[PDB]
RNA sequence: UUUGCUCCACACAAUAUAGAUGGAUACGAAUAAGGCGUCCUUGUGGCGUCGCUGAACCAUAGCAGGCUAGCAACGGUGCACUUGGCGGAAAGGCCUUGGGUGCUUGCUGGCGAAUUGCAAUGUCAUUUUGCGUGGGGAUAAAUCAUUUGUAUACGACUUAGA
RNA sequence: CCCUGAAAAUGGAUGGCGCUCAAGCGUGUUACCUAUACUCUACCGUCAGGGUUGAUAUGAUGCCCUGACGAGUAGGCAGGCGUGGAGGUCAGUGACGAAGCCUAGACCGUAAGGUCGGGUCGAACGGCCUCUAGUGCAGAUCUUGGUGGUAGUAGCAAAUAU
RNA sequence: AACUGGCGAUGCGGGAUGAACCGAACGUAGAGUUAAGGUGCCGGAAUACACGCUCAUCAGACACCACAAAAGGUGUUAGUU
RNA sequence: AAUUGUUGAAAGGGAAGGGCAUUUGAUCAGACAU
């Protein structure tokens, strides 16, 4: 039978699997798109919060 | 010379089978020159040797031959059905095999 | 995207030095010693890396760490990331 | 059923190769000619020659010597049917029915 | 020095075992005819294993024949080993395994004598 | 099937009241003396009121064509059982004999129409020898003065399973 | 586990070394006969002549 | 006949190609394809894709790591096919399939090497002109490949470097065939024209 | 950490083999077009030649490939070195210089083969390991326990302690 | 022939891969693959038809010849294997070890089962001709007895507190 | 319900899979030939030969069988008047 | 006997077991010796 009042569904399922992380330190997945004109600089940081 | 071999290669294909029941008692040899039943006609009487080796060694060696001989043809693509004195392991189908000339017709 | 080679500095800080031990308390603290070895004779293997990495490098993250000692945090172990670098070609970011 | 008119040598080489007798209800072989003799020599039929020609030529006794000779089992024709369907009449395409000169291909196959 | 013999066939091996006395430690091993409707054995499916018919049986000049090419006879002395004195190369004997070792003795001595085999020469000797 | 065209002559069975029958004559397209003596008793049967069990062969011989190598262009009319009712059709095929013009028709009748032998009647085959008799363009387009086409792309079967050079299909 | 007949090597001796100038009379049958036969690569047993 | 046979998959038919491979991989030939994004599939590329779409709809409901692995680049997506063809869940397979190595483009390995190609799985041999046919490269970037560049550079960079190679090849060859042809006429080379050579 | 570990050379033994038994012999691109040679104006040029399969090409003779003599060339090839480059896609290979040494069937000779008895794979490859040799080379960690809470049901994670 | 008509629910099935001058559709001709089917042979058994008095290594229920056949639940019949006990016999086996029990040790029979070796063991037991039956187990939510996985798991948490 | 043949009581090759369908019925083995069904690979057997048709931005692929209709198309091919 | 411990052998990618056939390892009878 179908689900008689429909509702948005609970919680995101792009986040899984809710797992503990691999490290206390987070990995940058992924970079800005390097272009060879400004002057070489670092793309991040590290600080504490 | 530095080649001596006296055989044509060839390599055991499969037991004779149906679609779903094999049987080991005739095996299927694709010779590596024979490509229609008329060229394979010519290997009918001729003997093959599986050559293996195996760890311990007896009677001298750890090089060990299963004999048998071509018995007839196999379809139209020159395979060869051959019947061996111990019918040979279903581990060696794709392995190699000696096929001597002996005995001879020329 | 591989890495190809990764070329250190020649004298690391305790803080850092610490990351590549669980017991650092009790270590011989050997790390990096038979590679700042490889920084004497004005370190030809070493530029010879960084020539490899100029002609094989696509790519060009740098390792840094954190001088956490600063921090009021209780823990002395820093922590390492490479950081894209953002700018001229291979050979300007290798060289900066 | 697959029939047809068989030719003497058809006739011959059935008779030759598969030609069994029926002494004594058993199924025996047509071995010599005494075999044959000793049954069929109330009606003249002496020979296996004798046998093939009463038969050949529907004569006198032919009910008698095909009854003597014994139904031919004979194997599957060498080199097939020639068709890739049997159960059709051979007009049809098939092989059962009246075959007509045809028989002596195939039963010198089945033979 | 046995009587010859044509070559000894077996036509199967590999004794007939009842059906399921691997899974079931019930079930003996001796052979019994299923007797279920819906039976795979009793159906001879494929790939089941092989009932006992009369169609394994072994030649009847090869029937009984040990490898060595004689029957074996039970004997229990002298008394009974001397009833192989004229059938040497056709019968061995065989001494029963209830006899004692002193017996034995003196069975195996009056069989080597009269040329009698012996299949089991070897038991209890204390040698 | 490689057809066989057989003449075939028949008649009812002589009785004293008729003797000395009047014979019909057929000519049919079939692989062997038995399927033409089937379709001819066929066709009587079809024809007039007689039946194999009331008539005779007289006679069945084959035709050989008069010439196996000259071209000729056939022209052919075939009634056939579509699946949905009956039709008459005439095509010409260019092509050396009578057997085998009737063969590519049956080929060809089996292809554009579905048409097995069992439902097709070869009404008349016939050769054309004046041309502009000629009313189909696939074969009108092979009759052209200084004819002459090439055969692109041309792929050759290989007796190894390996070819160790790339090929090309020029001809 | 550890001498030839006398007339054998004399028997083989004079067959051989009267057989030798039979061989002599055309050019490459003497090294034909000391060179040994072997299948190479692409032979065909079915196909080669002898 | 070698140990190990190089097929070129530029221009051959995957399944024709799979089907042939298949079979000598079970008879025993090492088998190493080069060249994989540059396959071919018959049909237009919207035909395949929409084919490969509704190969990525299938997969387990209750858990997707369960299902089938939608494999998206070009040399895996042969081995797929490969796969369908040859009898994997056996040891007979298993060896089959270590026999066999896919990648696209050519490696280092085997750059320097003889690639063969297979007439009876070749596009240009069985296809009829006019049909339309999919680049398994196209295809796969099409439904989620990243390294359709970084391939196409690499074989920029391999194409121009074996150039180089070839022009020494061909000159050395255009040298060999000259001296050749003044032994020529020679009395060996009259003598082995009667023969043959 | 008392002669443990790694690497180099051979020496024995074990260990197996998805299966050596002459060579995996490198453009690219199109097929209703190319390859190669050649000429010039260098072109989407001209001319010539080839395909129609790798049935090719290379290699291939010697005790499973011996010991020796010479001729003709200054080549071909193996080996250990040496010189200089190229190669990062899985580079771990490709070329190259120099001399040394070995063979050379490019050509002509001399000696040996037997007896494995009429065939019996008649054993010649590489994969790992172990112990020996004698020659170098390098001299730490992790975990338990204690501790922190940026963590946690317990494991785990994050810290600190000569 | 193809297309529209053509909409169903877990992801999905020309069996799958995959296939496009097909590995599709229609048709034709060959070659080839294999069933416990067919042909020939061997062997087992059954049935049927026969031969054999000769003293007989005996036994005519014995030996031998010929031909055909062999599927099967319920069921019928026949020939046999095994157990407790009884009559007869082997002047049977046995404290120099009977019976029992263990025995990926051996032999025989198609099989029921029979025999032998090895270990344990201690006092009775077997072959044959017959007789007799409380005589053959995998089931019956079978009876009794014994023991497993569950499982070192659920849990051993009300009545204030040590 | 009628006739017959089967399954039940029946295994074997084929229809992937199945009590009934196709072939064929069974002692134990060896050799040969086939049935039904197939010969791209799984899979033993011709990526055989030959003549045509079809391009589907939901093709088609083999009987019982695991469905498709009425009506339409200047898709294409062969035809009739 | 079920069931269990140790030792020894062998195998083990979501069952184990079985039939046909052979490789491998372990084990074993008989016969030439007459």
């Amino acid at each position: 039978s179908h689900r008689k009042y429909e509702a948005p569904r609970h919680g995101h399922l792009g986040f899984l699997p809710r797992k503990r992380a691999a490290s206390i330190r987070a990995r940058v997945k992924a970079f800005p798109k390097d272009d060879r004109s400004k002057p070489v600089a670092l793309t991040s940081f590290l600080g504490y919060k | 010379a530095e080649s001596h071999r006296l055989y044509v290669k060839g390599k055991h294909l499969s037991y004779q089978r149906s679609k779903r029941v094999n049987n080991p008692n005739v095996s299927l040899i694709k010779i590596e020159g024979v490509a229609t039943p008329q060229d394979a006609q010519f290997y009918l009487g001729k003997r093959i040797a599986y050559v293996y080796r195996a760890s311990k060694e007896v009677r001298g060696s750890k090089i060990r031959v299963m004999w048998g001989k071509v018995t007839r043809t196999h379809g139209n693509s020159g395979v060869v059905r051959a019947t061996f004195r111990n019918n040979l392991p279903a581990k060696t189908f794709g392995a190699s095999v000696r096929i001597f000339l002996y005995p001879s017709n020329i | 995207l591989r890495s190809l080679t990764t070329v250190w500095a020649e004298h690391l800080s305790d803080e850092v030095k610490r990351r590549f031990y669980k017991n650092w308390y009790k270590s011989k603290k050997k790390a990096f010693t038979k590679y700042s070895a490889k920084y004497a004779q004005d370190g030809a293997g070493i530029e010879r890396e960084l020539a490899r990495i100029k002609k094989y490098a696509s790519v060009v993250r740098v390792l840094v760490h954190t001088q956490i000692r600063k921090t009021p945090l209780a823990q002395k172990k820093a922590h390492l990331a490479e950081i894209q670098l953002n700018g001229g070609s291979i050979s300007e970011k290798v060289d900066w | 059923v697959a029939y047809g008119y068989p030719s003497y040598s058809t006739i011959r080489q059935l008779v030759y190769k598969r030609g069994f007798g029926k002494i004594n209800k058993q199924r025996v072989p047509l071995s010599d000619n005494a075999i044959i003799e000793a049954n069929l020599g109330k009606y003249g039929i002496l020979s296996i020659d004798d046998l093939i020609h009463e038969i050949i030529t529907v004569g006198p006794h032919f009910k008698q010597a095909n009854n003597f000779l014994w139904p031919f089992k004979l194997s599957n024709p060498s080199g097939g049917w020639g068709v890739p369907r049997k159960f059709k009449h051979f007009i049809q395409g098939g092989s059962f029915g009246n075959r007509e000169e045809f028989i002596n291909k195939l039963v010198k196959s089945m033979n | 020095a046995s009587l010859p013999h044509p070559k000894i066939v077996k036509k199967h091996t590999k004794k007939f075992k009842r059906h399921h006395s691997d899974r079931y430690h019930r079930v003996a091993e001796n052979w019994r005819k299923q007797k279920g409707i819906d039976s795979v054995v009793r159906r001879r499916f494929r790939g089941n294993i092989s009932q006992p018919k009369i169609g394994y049986g072994s030649n009847k000049k090869t029937k009984f024949l040990s490898p060595s090419g004689h029957k074996t006879f039970l004997v229990a002395n002298v008394k009974d080993l001397e009833t192989l004195t004229m059938h040497t190369k056709t019968y061995a004997a065989e001494i029963a395994h209830n006899i004692s070792a002193k017996n034995r003795v003196v069975i195996l001595a009056r069989a080597k004598a009269l040329g009698i085999k012996v299949t089991n020469p070897k038991g209890r000797l204390a040698l | 099937a490689h057809f066989k065209e057989y003449q075939v002559i028949g008649r009812r069975l002589p009785t004293e009241s008729v003797p000395e029958p009047k014979l019909f004559r057929m000519r049919i397209f079939a692989s062997n003396e038995v399927i033409a003596k089937s379709r001819y008793w066929y066709f009587l049967q079809k024809l007039h009121k007689v039946k194999k069990a009331s008539g005779e062969i007289v006679s069945i011989n084959q035709i050989n064509e008069a010439h196996p190598t000259k071209v000729k262009n056939f022209g052919v009319w075939v009634r056939y059982d579509s699946r949905s009712g009956t039709h008459n059709m005439y095509k010409e095929i260019r092509d050396v004999s009578r057997v085998a013009a009737v063969e590519t028709l049956y080929q060809d009748m089996a292809a554009r129409h579905r048409a097995r032998f069992r439902s097709i009647h070869i009404l008349k085959v016939a050769e054309i020898e004046k041309t502009a008799d000629v009313k189909r363009q696939y074969v009108k387009q092979f009759l052209t003065k200084d004819l002459k086409f090439p055969l692109p792309h041309r792929v050759q079967k290989s007796t190894k399973t390996f070819s160790y050079k790339r090929p090309s299909t020029f001809y | 586990a550890k001498e030839i007949k006398t007339e054998r090597v004399e028997d083989q001796k004079v067959v051989d070394k009267a057989l030798l100038a039979e061989i002599k009379k055309t050019p490459l049958l003497k090294q034909y006969l000391s060179a040994s036969f072997s299948l190479k690569n692409g032979d065909k047993p079915h196909l080669l002549k002898f | 006949v070698e140990p190990v046979v190089v097929i070129d998959g530029k221009g051959h038919l995957v399944g024709r190609l799979a089907s042939v491979v298949a079979k000598q991989l079970l008879n025993g030939q090492k088998i190493v394809v080069v060249r994989a994004e540059e396959l071919n599939i018959s049909g237009e590329f919207f035909r395949n894709k929409l084919k490969y779409h509704d190969f990525l709809r299938k997969a387990t409901a209750f858990n997707k790591t369960r299902g089938p692995f939608h494999f998206r680049a070009p040399s895996r997506i042969f081995y797929k096919a490969l796969r369908g063809m040859v009898s994997h869940k056996t040891a007979r397979g298993k060896a089959a399939l270590e026999r066999l190595k896919v990648f696209e483009g050519i490696p280092p390995p085997y750059d320097k090497k003889k690639r063969v190609v297979v007439p009876q799985a070749l596009r240009v041999l069985r296809l009829k002109p006019g049909r339309k046919y999919t680049t398994l490269g196209k295809l796969s970037t099409s439904v989620g490949w990243k390294y359709e560049d970084v391939v196409a550079k690499l074989e920029a960079k391999r194409k121009v470097s074996s150039a180089e190679y070839y022009a020494k090849k061909r000159a050395f060859t255009k040298k060999v065939a000259s001296a050749n042809a003044t032994a020529a006429e020679s009395d060996v080379a009259k003598q082995l024209a009667a023969l043959g050579y």
